[PDB]
């Protein structure tokens, strides 16, 4: 299952 | 980093990005935040890109120690295990004490709050990833809570295309189904988001119908790993 | 690491390694060489495995810094710029410290002797990479040296094939071409290593031709962006 | 130009 990657502004 | 005026941290914080140095990216966005004054939605990315970047790569060793750990059963794999916990540990809850002193109390608008509150969920939701027994209960409602009053105002104040609720959603269904043993509930809660926010595409322009339909397409992968 | 046990080090750099934490593993490797004891082969590769990532980590990062600084031409890209030149010294000098209190004085086989050698050459060619002026050329001479010293000894005991002997001719080329502004030495000596260990390579068991012949297509890759 | 990648024990 994937959050939000959220890694890249 | 009290020395340095915000505007240069934020400036660096950028520049760290690029770099790819992610610690210090979470270092200069912390200073900032320390100025004491509100973020703006960009400052606000910059901090939630720099911590997720930080506790993503602690949260990848923690996974990879526990597996040698759990094969396994000298001291080492636990020691080193819990060396890297600590240290996760310790990022959450320096984010955590950001959010309580002040971003939180100080964020009136529902863009700012619900950002605030989706983190708080998503950094109680990594302390429960490593918790055991007890600990585990009250972190694991903390992290309930956080994500509960983000839903609670995201459904009042935002349209259901609005990236911030689509990823508030995605990651409250993430945390049912990896973390409080409700996959039905992520499952649910996945297929609604999904749902109303492919009926409000038709009110979107090219660009923000190009952010909302990325989410969805992750909110889809879940339920195609989950169904 | 005063307080850990040699072999824990160890145990825990590989652990390291594993959950690709290479700051940890360059620290429980330099605590394992502040044991005082001579190390092992694979112990010598899990120090430069560990030194070789956190350093290219700061070179990239210096790199991208670089950039942006020369298209700049406030204080901020400088300054910050600076702040990882001056962290990559400081590991380029714990390193060569390393070498020289007292790996490379103790190192008597010449697989341990050309091992230190090279990370010699390597280390100040990193220093090089961020020097301007007269503090590079003394540095340009020292990685030069340790860099020739070792090709001495490896010419008169390894094979041709032999994959430190290799690498060492490799990283020696590369120093030629990027550093010293010796592109024709670097592509004499990428080609005559190149075929002196296609000439040895009929001695070799099919696992050390895989090892020999791996190299050699680096030497290759290079000699066809060089020509 | 590279280097021995060295990055992979
Ligand atoms: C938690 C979260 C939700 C959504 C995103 S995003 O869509 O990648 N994004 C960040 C920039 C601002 C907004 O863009 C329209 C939303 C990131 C994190
Ligand atoms: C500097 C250098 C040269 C060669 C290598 S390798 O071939 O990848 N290797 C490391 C393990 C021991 C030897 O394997 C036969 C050589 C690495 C670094």
């Amino acid at each position: 299952a994937g959050s939000i990657p959220g890694r890249r502004s | 980093m009290g020395s340095m005026e915000r505007a240069s941290l934020i400036q660096k914080a950028k520049l760290a990005e690029q770099a790819e140095r992610y610690e210090d990216m979470a270092a200069f966005m912390k200073g900032a935040v320390e100025k004491g004054e509100e973020l703006s939605c960009e400052e606000r990315n910059l901090l939630s890109v720099a911590y997720k970047n930080v506790v993503g790569g602690q949260r990848a060793a923690w996974r990879v120690l526990s597996s040698i750990e759990q094969k396994s059963n000298g001291p080492e794999v636990r020691e080193y295990r819990e060396k890297v916990e600590t240290e996760l540990q310790g990022v959450c809850d320096t984010v955590l004490g950001l959010l309580d002193s002040h971003l939180i109390k100080e964020a009136g608008d529902a863009e700012s709050r619900v950002f605030y509150l989706k983190m708080k969920g998503d950094y109680y939701r990594y302390l429960a990833e490593v918790a055991t027994g007890d600990d585990k209960k009250r972190i694991i409602d903390s992290a309930r809570s956080a994500y509960q009053e983000a839903m609670d105002i995201s459904k009042k104040e935002m349209p259901p295309t609005n990236p911030i609720r689509l990823g508030l959603a995605l990651n409250f269904s993430v945390f049912h189904y990896e973390i409080a043993n409700s996959p039905e509930e992520a499952i649910s809660l996945a297929k609604t988001t999904f749902d109303e926010a492919m009926a409000d595409l038709h009110t979107l322009s090219e660009d923000s119908y190009k952010d909302s339909t990325l989410i969805m397409q992750l909110l889809r992968d879940n339920l195609t790993l989950w169904t």
